[PDB]
């Protein structure tokens, strides 16, 4: 295990903080929350969508063919 | 406070603090606001000591 006291060195870092009861659990839920969830999304869409994309097209290509594979030709 | 007595005490002081502004300042007194407390927590983090 490890505890606190023993954990790393630190130097001349302040810290300050607030009472959870002298502040609002919700700040700017939806001023500040809703662009900050657009940057995120526009950070990362491109390297997440594209390989999911590509499993869309093979999914619906693959049915599309199996689905009238089986379908009859005049021969 | 000491070996005095508050006759020789008051004399002195109306000799040498009557030349003091009188009671009335012009309108510009230093009235204390109240001061809010804040639960808060201030962390200086120094291992070297």
């Amino acid at each position: 295990g490890r505890q606190f006291g023993h954990l790393t060195r630190v130097r001349h870092v302040i810290t300050y903080s607030l009472s959870p009861f002298e502040q609002r659990a919700f700040p700017h839920y939806f001023s500040k929350g809703i662009p900050n969830v657009l940057r995120r999304t526009r950070a990362c869409i491109l390297r997440v969508a594209p390989p999911f994309v590509a499993f869309y097209l093979v999914y619906t290509w693959g049915t599309q063919e199996f689905e009238k594979s089986k379908r009859k030709n005049p021969a | 406070a000491g070996g005095l007595e508050h006759r020789q005490l008051l004399d002195l002081a109306q000799k040498h603090f009557s030349g003091l502004s009188g009671t009335y300042d012009e309108d510009a007194v230093p009235t204390l606001s109240p001061c809010r407390f804040t639960g808060s927590q201030i962390c200086h983090r120094e291992d070297g000591l």
